[PDB]
């Protein structure tokens, strides 16, 4: 005599949803007054026939289990870095099932860089930084991975008044004429170099460059990232590989709404607006972008940002860095681990973390996990890991609550981890009917002569009534 | 809570001139109320935006407007062996409007100024000017406090102290009761921001016109600085007065300074003397906290309180993310000689990328329960992201926590609706304080009429 | 000082 | 340098007239100029400035106006104190340069000089030295010459010529010359005359005396 | 209400060198630019040069660079002239200027200050009177004041007493030397008979003489 007796339950449908333990019988020859609605062990002790027991099982098989790739090097991009890749999820009413997904941090994975400078006239003396950049940008790099392509632009601030120098005349073509020296144009930002596995490429566009000069210490490198990002074509990322966003700087940079010193009062539209010229040209009559804008965009096109700026101002952008999540800073000094391997810290900083995420949670299902990390170790309500290496594999305990039965019977979310290509689709089944409802006599004549629907052996009443 | 959204008067400018980034209202002397409307890219004598004002009497139906007319040609006077050039093109007359008595006050932020000496000069750069005019007499004057005649040499054997070259005097206007014109220059001193002021009378008196560099004894200018704490704060980027020190006969003022100490973002409250009694820190980089600043006495104790304006606030939401809605902070003055404590009221945008705060505007009492009330801008918020501006009523604790009434925009999407706000005056003389909305994307203005309360 | 100098 | 060629040197008007003074450029000034009065035995005051405006305090009768290099300071309706210097001031460029001035005198009826010779006097024959002065007092116009003659003959060495401000309730000028010999040389001779030059006689007027005679 | 108090009147010796003072009263001198203008009775008016007291910029005609040296001390709210190795055609009436509104005009101007360079040092003035010769009318007299320095000197006709119906003519340089002459006319019959007194006061050497003229 248990919960399932106890409710007096009217039909099949509501029988099953009283308790996951719960089962019901269609049996035609049922005892006088033996509940239909009992254990699975009470119901076969009062002869009831076997087909007649409706007692789903949730469960949960997978579909797709590719084996995680022991080698991110080679192929189109058949790389494995989520076992399983997808799954089938049944449950019933007020039940739950536990499945569990692995994450590697798959070795020897594509690499891109994308260099963004600063050529104000404050960085004469940080030059030296990039002097010889592709081949020691190379070096280091090709440790970690065996494809890596590197490209580079650069930018100044708005050429527009009071940031740039509007007199004399020649101030306009040499912004430094008003002193015993020569410079470049002033210039928003500019792409230089695509994204190439050409390092030889790289060193020498440098040695090209040169600096411009501006009015105001704060920089419009910001407006240089949305543009680094949502030129997708320009830039070269690569649909499958890590994309890293290199920001050097040895100032303070504008930010939205700064604009309006210029007369520049329309926001940033986060669109593409660099040319066949190679330069942003939004660039006098758009502001700069906001943080919240430059991390959607960041996030949407995976690219992972990466602050190489000066100690006179590490303390700002790390600041920064703690309002665009994913975002490492470095210290670009003439002292420290290096000053330019710092790319390589950065890199491995960042595939030091396994984040799960999850996308299309419907309403009904509540998800838990239990993280395993570094060595065998369960942290439950955990489902993140840290202090990892590239080549190290984390997996994830975890466990669906649907609470009640929802409307819709067919749904399927997705557990991706942020930044990762591959993701794990649970495609959910609510299993909240019966087989026998598929037969069921409307308007039968066991029912009130007419005036009932006859399914799972008891007597329904009919719609309309 | 009552004012009528199913019948506005709507005014509409030139295309393109952005008629409407700036308004307030205007008693002539008879006390015939009229909207005054800053369109900063109105078309000059060269076909070159040089900006304009436009001075719309009330008219249930609204309309078309006349032009405030001012002197939009480029000056030049060959004086004490130097050339003094001023350069409108492009100044942005109109980028903001404020009344005071029957005078009007618009300001060209973006007004070139340059004097030349041979082959040195001093450079061409920004220095900002406000045009004065009473509209009645057809009087005129000027006030272009951050000119100078000094030559670029000279700045730079200096250390470039006392720059005013790039003040932009007049990106933020506002005039005391005793009627003291106070100018924001966010571009002052090398982007620190400095504050000028003047009396109105004596703008008007010192003033002639071909001089270019004249002298106004009785104006005051605020201080430059050697701390970093300062540097590129934009120190006036937004302007208000109010009591705050307990003596009437002093006015306090209070600063926007909206990328003070590397972003964070601060707002000070001083007194005449640019002496400062207060200062209110932002409370995230980048969220521009000080980007407006609004003073009202929202709790009728009869004692003025701050509200603070920080459009890009990213509020913070499940699984560790930030969206960008804006935020609004109170702080209630508190009894006789305390500092300002922690908000006391903390609204935040829901809209993303609504840029919620980015405009308050004291209300007086809308619905006329003892309690001044609120109006706060999200020119790009609401579902449909065409913008939105909501009402907050005063009580006897601060303010309410959710808005009284919501105005969607009548205009379409990029009208920037809300980016300008004016109210506590009736328009229509009924008996309650009416609101004007501006929307300079789409080139109008819209009016709303309060009307008796239905509750 | 202020500005975009080294 | 910019020469300012300030004219008339000076005129003679009256009450409630409307006079007109002019300055002249060697160049273009662009309205860079200003005007200044000076009451006699008194400081400055600043009239008009840029040309055409008046500094605060300063009647409306007064008024500044022309262009280029050519302007002029009039005004209307003269009154008792607008009697004195007035000069014209560039400041287009440096150094700065003034006019000649101009001296706005009282005009009246011609009036004859009264004349009075006075020999040495005793106490000053027997210090050593010797001064023969001359009075020509009250008299209209200001244009006047004073000659002096020993034995009939000119003598212009050793003479002191002082003059009077237009005198206020009579506007008349005076003179005082002064011959000054060493007493040895005064006995050398018997005769001494100065001669009074004015445009009210066509011939001059004489005071003279004897020494050794009375 | 605007107001620049110079220092009092200097006398001074050739090859010495003065420095003159111009205060401000009711501003502060650190507002507008501070001209120093030099007025002579025959040359005229001339521009010494300027200052601009806030950052101590001077400005000087060619004519004067070397002579005169301007400055000023916004403490003492104050501006100075100096002049070095002055001489005789130093000896002028020196005026400090400032503009009214206009940054380059010159509307408020200082009382003045009167410099005289001189060798000659305080003299005491000879009085002699001046009785007619041996008829009509009217008579006049005068008194001779010769031989004094410096200036001035108080001359009256019986200690005051005779005001109007006399003339005292401006003094004159001679040679290091100032000279000074008064005249006076009454009717025939109030002279010999009204006995009629020259006075003259002399502040400087403290002396004032007195001659009665004496019909001849
Ligand atoms: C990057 O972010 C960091 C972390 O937020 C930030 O460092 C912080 O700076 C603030 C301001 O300088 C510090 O705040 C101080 O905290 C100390 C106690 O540790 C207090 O004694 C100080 O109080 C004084 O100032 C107050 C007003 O702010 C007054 O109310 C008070 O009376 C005192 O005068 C002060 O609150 C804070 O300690 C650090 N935080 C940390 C963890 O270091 C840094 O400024 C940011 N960098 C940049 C370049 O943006
Ligand atoms: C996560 O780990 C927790 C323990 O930290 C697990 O909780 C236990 O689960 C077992 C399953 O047999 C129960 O018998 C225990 O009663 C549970 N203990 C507690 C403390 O609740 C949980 O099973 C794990 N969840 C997932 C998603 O795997
Ligand atoms: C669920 O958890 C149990 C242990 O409680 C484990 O044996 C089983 O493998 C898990 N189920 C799945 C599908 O991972
Ligand atoms: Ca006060
Ligand atoms: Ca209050
Ligand atoms: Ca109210
Ligand atoms: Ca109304
Ligand atoms: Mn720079
Ligand atoms: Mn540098
Ligand atoms: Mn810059």
């Amino acid at each position: 005599p248990n919960i399932c007796t106890t409710r007096g339950v009217s039909s099949c449908q509501q029988c099953l949803a009283v308790s996951p333990m719960c089962a019901w019988c269609s049996d035609e020859a049922l005892p006088l007054g033996s509940p239909r609605c009992d254990l699975k062990e009470n119901l076969l002790k009062d002869n009831c026939a076997p087909e007649s027991i409706e007692f789903p099982v949730s469960e949960a098989r997978v579909l797709e289990d590719r084996p995680l790739s022991d080698k991110g090097s080679g192929d189109s991009s058949q790389v494995t870095q989520v076992s399983p890749q997808r799954i089938a999820l049944r449950l019933r009413p007020d039940d739950s099932k536990n499945f569990s997904i692995q994450v590697r941090q798959v070795e020897d994975y594509p690499v891109d860089i994308y260099y963004l400078m600063d050529l104000s006239y404050s960085m004469k003396d940080d030059l030296w930084s990039i002097q010889n950049l592709g081949t020691k940008l190379a070096t280091q790099m090709r440790k970690l991975t065996s494809n890596l392509r590197i490209g580079f632009g650069a930018f100044v601030d708005k050429p527009v008044s009071p940031y740039m120098y509007i007199s004399p005349p020649e101030a306009l073509e040499n912004p430094c004429y008003d002193m015993k020296t020569t410079c470049l144009p002033m210039f928003g930002y500019k792409h230089v170099l695509t994204l190439t596995d050409q390092v030889t490429r790289f060193n020498e566009e440098v040695k090209k460059q040169s600096v411009s000069r501006n009015r105001d210490a704060p920089e419009g490198g910001f407006d240089a990232i949305m543009q680094a990002t949502v030129c997708d074509e320009k830039i070269g990322w690569r649909n499958d590989a890590s994309h890293l966003l290199v920001f050097t700087t040895d100032a303070k940079t504008h930010i939205a709404l700064d604009g309006r010193l210029a007369g520049i009062v329309q926001p940033n539209d986060g669109q593409c607006h660099v040319g066949s010229d190679n330069h942003y040209s939004a660039s006098t009559t758009m502001d700069y972008p906001s943080l919240g804008l430059m991390t959607e965009k960041l996030s949407q096109k995976n690219i992972n940002l990466i602050f190489a700026v000066t100690e006179n101002v590490v303390n700002l952008y790390q600041n920064y860095s703690e309002l665009i999540p994913g975002t490492t800073v470095g210290v670009l000094s003439m002292d420290s681990s290096n000053v330019l391997q710092l790319i390589v810290d950065a890199y491995g900083k960042i595939r030091s973390k396994v984040e799960l995420e999850v996308r299309d949670l419907p309403e009904e299902l509540s998800l838990s996990f239990n993280a395993t990390c570094l060595n065998n170790e369960v942290i439950p309500g955990l489902k993140s890991c840290m202090g990892l290496k590239i080549g190290d594999t984390v997996s994830f305990s975890i466990e669906a609550k649907v609470r009640g039965c929802p409307q819709e019977k067919e749904k399927s979310f997705t557990i991706k981890p942020v930044g990762f290509k591959d993701s794990l689709i649970v495609q959910v089944t609510f299993d909240c009917d019966c087989a026998c409802q598929a037969q069921a006599e409307p308007n039968s004549h066991r029912c009130n002569n007419g005036n009932g629907t006859f399914e799972c052996g008891v007597c329904r009443c009919g719609p309309g009534w | 809570l009552n004012l009528d959204p199913v019948q506005l008067t709507f005014y509409a400018g030139p295309n393109g001139s952005q008629f409407g980034f700036s308004l307030d209202f205007h008693k002539d002397s008879h006390g015939r109320v009229a909207i005054v409307v800053g369109a900063p890219r109105t078309l000059g004598p060269s076909q070159e935006e040089t900006g304009g004002v436009f001075l719309c009497p009330w008219r249930a139906e609204g309309g078309q407007c006349p032009s405030l007319l001012f002197d939009l040609r480029d000056e030049t006077r060959n004086v004490g062996s130097q050339t003094l050039q001023t350069f409108k093109a492009r100044q942005g007359l109109g980028a903001s409007v404020v009344s005071w008595s029957d005078v009007i006050v618009a300001c060209a932020p973006w007004q070139h100024w340059n004097v030349l000496e041979k082959t040195e000069e001093a450079e061409k750069t920004p220095v900002g000017s406000c045009f004065l005019a009473q509209p009645e007499s057809g009087r005129r004057a000027e006030y272009s406090p951050c000119r100078g005649n000094t030559l670029s040499r000279i700045y730079v054997e200096n250390d470039f102290s006392w720059d005013k070259r790039y003040c932009e005097a007049g990106f933020s206007s506002v005039v005391t009761q005793a009627g003291e014109l106070v100018l924001g220059a966010p571009g002052g001193y090398y982007f620190l921001g400095l504050l000028a002021q003047a009396p109105v009378a004596d703008i008007f008196s010192s003033y002639r016109p071909g001089i270019l560099l004249w002298h106004v004894s009785s104006q005051s200018l605020s201080f430059d600085s050697s701390n970093p704490e300062y540097f590129d704060g934009y120190w006036g980027y937004s302007v208000a007065v109010g009591e705050f020190d307990g003596d009437l006969n002093t006015t306090e003022y209070v600063v926007g300074a909206p990328t003070w100490s590397w972003t964070l973002g601060a707002v000070e409250i001083l007194d005449s003397y640019y002496q400062r009694l207060h200062r209110l820190r932002g409370e995230q980089m980048a969220s521009y906290f000080g980007h407006s600043v609004a003073v009202t006495d929202v709790n009728g104790d009869g004692r003025h309180d701050l509200l603070v304006g920080a459009p890009l606030y990213m509020e913070s939401r499940a699984d560790r993310k930030l969206a960008e809605v804006g935020r609004v902070y109170l702080f209630l003055q508190p009894r006789g000689p305390h500092a300002l404590g922690a908000p006391s009221l903390l609204l935040t945008g829901t809209q993303l990328y609504g840029r919620f705060g980015s405009a308050i505007a004291p209300l007086g009492d809308l619905d006329r329960d003892g309690y001044n009330d609120i109006a706060v801008a999200a020119p790009y918020g609401g579902p449909s992201g065409r913008g939105q501006v909501l009402v907050f009523l005063g009580q006897s604790e601060g303010l309410r926590s959710r808005p009284s009434q919501v105005l969607d925009s009548p205009f379409p999407t990029g009208s920037a609706f809300g980016f300008s706000l004016r109210g506590a005056v009736d328009i229509d003389d009924n008996g309650y304080p009416d609101l004007i909305v501006g929307a300079y994307g789409a080139n109008q203005v819209a009016v709303y009429r309060a009307q008796p309360v239905v509750k | 000082g202020r500005g975009d100098s080294p | 340098d910019i020469l300012m060629t300030q004219s008339p040197s000076s005129m003679s008007v009256s009450l409630g007239d409307t006079v007109s003074i002019t300055c002249h450029a060697s160049q273009g000034i662009s309205s860079n100029i200003g005007w200044l009065q000076q009451k006699p035995g008194k400081s400055f005051m600043g009239l008009i400035y840029y040309g055409t405006n008046l500094v605060d305090g300063v009647p409306s009768r007064f008024s500044g106006s022309g262009s280029g290099a050519d302007y002029s300071l009039t005004i209307s309706s003269l009154d008792s104190e607008d009697f004195a210097d007035y000069y014209c001031v560039q400041y287009a460029q440096l150094p700065y340069t003034f006019g000649g001035g101009t001296k706005l005198e009282i005009k009246r009826a011609d009036a004859a000089p009264t004349v009075s010779i006075f020999p040495p006097s005793s106490e000053q024959l027997t210090s050593g030295g010797a001064s023969v002065v001359c009075f020509l007092n009250n008299f209209y116009p200001k244009d006047i010459n004073v000659k002096w003659k020993i034995d009939g003959s000119e003598r212009q060495n050793g003479v002191l010529n002082s003059w009077t401000d237009q005198d206020s309730k009579d506007s008349t000028y005076s003179m005082s010359s002064t011959l000054t010999l060493t007493k040895d040389e005064y006995e050398r001779h018997n005769s001494y005359t100065c001669e009074a030059t004015h445009k009210t006689s066509t011939s001059p007027i004489v005071k003279s005396f004897n020494r050794n005679e009375c | 209400e605007v107001q620049l108090q110079q220092s009092g009147a200097e006398l001074v010796k050739p090859g010495a060198s003065v420095k003159l003072s111009c205060t401000a009263s009711g501003f502060n001198i650190k507002d507008t630019y501070v001209h120093w203008v030099k007025q002579r009775p025959e040359q005229g008016l001339e521009w010494i040069g300027r200052i601009d007291p806030a950052n101590g910029y001077t400005k000087y005609d060619p004519k004067f660079q070397g002579k005169a040296t301007i400055t000023a001390d916004t403490s003492s709210n104050t501006a100075y002239l100096q002049l070095s190795s002055l001489t005789s055609e130093d000896t002028a009436v020196y005026y400090c200027v400032r503009p009214l509104y206009d940054y380059y005009a010159m509307d408020y101007w200082g009382q003045g200050t009167s410099v005289t360079v001189s060798s000659a040092k305080t003299t005491a003035p000879s009085v002699y009177p001046l009785a007619p010769v041996c008829t009509g009318s009217s008579v006049t007299l005068g008194c001779l004041v010769k031989g004094y320095f410096p200036e001035p000197v108080t001359l009256t006709w019986n200690s005051g007493s005779l005001s109007s119906g006399v003339h005292t003519f401006p003094a004159v340089l001679q040679s290091d030397l100032y000279t000074l002459s008064s005249s006076v006319t009454v009717t025939s019959s109030t002279w010999p008979s009204q006995s009629i007194t020259c006075n003259v006061a002399h502040p400087a050497s403290s002396t004032k003489v007195d001659k009665k003229i004496e019909p001849r």
